[PDB]
């Protein structure tokens, strides 16, 4: 096209953890993503 | 840290719970 060379990065991917303090205490569930940023959630 | 030298297609390093700062 114009030969403006380009870089490739494996697009943000990662595991998910869950923040939950026990069914007895409550049921609110929060989510954690590790190998990514909030910009591309 | 400087003595030693410096997202891999399905295999990842996880962060430590204990960052170098907290360490």
């Amino acid at each position: 096209q114009t030969l403006e060379i380009l870089d490739i990065t494996p697009c943000s991917f990662g595991g998910v953890s869950v923040i939950t303090p026990g069914t007895n205490t409550s049921n609110q569930v929060a989510v954690l993503y590790q190998g990514v940023n909030c910009t591309e959630v | 840290f400087n003595k030693v030298t410096l997202k891999f297609k399905g295999l990842t390093v996880l962060p430590p719970l204990l960052t170098d700062e907290m360490i």
